């Protein structure tokens, strides 16, 4: 994986596009937006170092206590659902 | 159910029991306390609820084990147990181990959408419609929180049992199931004959996972988080996946 | 107040600079609605030095972010981290020296009091820091041409 390595982003999409490298590795968030945005290419298999995002408080804030607890309300009622649904496109591919 | 003639429990299984009694309790969550207590190193005794199976709340009071967290008759629950806002108010809950959620069990013959309101209404389809879950549920109460139609409508359709409402599924006289999709899916892997199967990709909304109770701000808490990523962190739950979780079927699609 | 911190990371964060002294797009989401904006200070490539400039950012997390701040009893000011980077452990040998460079690493310095991004949740971080649970979860993954 270390040999032929690219500096951002936007040029490690593009190689894929350009086709000068047949693959690409990244974490999905990242990716399948882009996934939709072309559809060109696709994301394959099954998301590995799972990982989940969240909002970063110091220990000594309880603040985060509410947040996290604010966080659980709006998965329950499909908030996120919806706002994954708004902001991922989603467009066109299949 | 214990062998009678050992007296005693035997190999993965460890001791529960339930005032009514020993009974021999076994699996992939129990192989998961077994190695968090292995690594956090303390000692504990395991028994069986009583009333009220997961826990629930009606009119003023809860139920289940989370009475026993809550009367400090259990320190910590364990199981199947779902997470929701309300639990998670009244109780510190671990990290979720594994991908699950509501989630529905059909027989190929529905909602690519699956919002569709297909399931919002019945009667917009002339012929009846019918899906239905287990009362008493995390799923159950989220419904009628959210959707109350739904529930006024499935309490006709509710089951027993979930070999039970696998019953209403398998024999016909239902169309469709809802429950648990980490079940789900292993029913989905497991069956008599491949029958069933999960819904779409079995992207389950309200994506959850399954922690466990402790009781207040006061606890061994962090302690306990740190071990369960040591879990996955060596790779452990992908071996316990494939011996626990895996079914047979679904491999053919 | 929260100083709020975060990165330009495309999903979940959008950047725009404000037109003129004129705040923020009318542009609406593909279901109608009219998109939400906030203001941010952050890090500008496109002067020649890189002064840390106003700018106009909207995003997933600043939609949950005002969603919070009409729950929440907060008013949230948000600037973008002057390095690229969300953080990582860096820079001086003896002792343990500096800090993990990035929005982190203002987090710990107060530079900003609350970090909203889309930031994976690990244990290396964890110990310094508390995570709010998490509004998604996702894994890497490959991209080949179909």
């Amino acid at each position: 994986m270390e040999k032929h390595n690219y500096e951002s982003a936007a040029e490690a999409i593009q190689a894929v596009r350009d086709n000068k490298l047949h693959a690409f590795i990244w974490d999905s968030a990242v990716l399948e937006f882009e996934a939709s945005q072309k559809c060109d290419l696709v994301t394959t298999g099954e998301l590995f170092f799972r990982s989940g995002f969240g909002i970063g408080m110091r220990k000594d804030s309880p603040w985060k206590q509410e947040v996290s607890l604010n966080i659980l309300k709006s998965h329950e009622n499909g908030f996120m659902e919806e706002l994954d649904k708004t902001w991922v496109r989603y467009q066109e591919c299949d | 159910d214990v062998d009678p003639l050992s007296g005693t429990c035997m190999r993965n299984t460890v001791p529960c029991r339930k005032q009514i009694i020993k009974r021999c309790c076994k699996g992939f969550c129990i192989d998961i306390l077994k190695k968090i207590a292995k690594t956090v190193k303390f000692t504990y005794d395991l028994y069986l609820v009583t009333n009220g199976k997961h826990g629930k709340k009606i009119n003023g009071v809860w139920n289940g084990m989370i009475g026993e967290v809550v009367t400090k008759r259990a320190y910590m629950a364990v199981g199947s147990l779902t997470i929701n806002e309300e639990r998670s108010e009244v109780v510190d809950f671990s990290v979720p181990f594994i991908e699950t959620g509501i989630s529905v069990m059909v027989s190929r013959s529905q909602v690519s959408g699956l919002s569709d309101k297909k399931f919002q209404r019945p009667n917009d389809f002339s012929p009846a419609f019918r899906f239905g879950t287990v009362p008493n549920g995390s799923t159950e109460r989220n419904i009628r929180n959210n959707y109350l139609e739904m529930h006024s409508y499935m309490v006709k359709f509710n089951q027993r049992s979930v070999q039970d409402a696998l019953l209403s599924l398998k024999s016909g006289k239902l169309d469709a199931f809802i429950y648990d999709a980490a079940v789900l899916n292993y029913m989905a892997g497991r069956d008599e004959g491949c029958k069933l199967v999960t819904i779409g990709s079995g992207k389950v909304f309200a994506t959850t996972g399954y922690g466990i109770a402790i009781q207040k701000d006061s606890g061994w808490k962090r302690q306990v988080d740190l071990a369960i990523l040591q879990l996955f962190g060596d790779g452990e739950m992908e071996e316990l996946e494939a011996l626990w979780l895996t079914g047979i079927c679904h491999n053919e699609k | 107040r929260l100083k709020i911190v975060t990165i330009h990371q495309e999903p979940f964060v959008y950047v725009r600079p404000t037109t003129s002294d004129g705040t923020c797009r009318e542009e609406y989401t593909i279901n109608g609605d009219p998109i939400k904006k906030v203001i941010c200070n952050g890090p500008d490539e496109t002067i020649p030095g890189r002064p840390t400039v106003p700018q106009c950012c909207y995003g997933f997390c600043v939609d949950l972010l005002i969603k919070l701040a009409r729950e929440m009893d907060f008013t949230y000011e948000v600037h973008l981290v002057a390095d690229g980077k969300f953080g990582t452990q860096e820079r001086v040998n003896n002792s343990n020296a500096a800090a993990w460079n990035g929005m982190m690493g203002e987090l710990l310095s107060g530079q900003a009091d609350m970090i909203v991004a889309p930031l994976t949740i690990n244990n290396e971080r964890a110990q310094y820091i508390e995570f709010s649970k998490p509004f998604k979860y996702q894994g890497l993954t490959i991209l080949v041409k179909k």
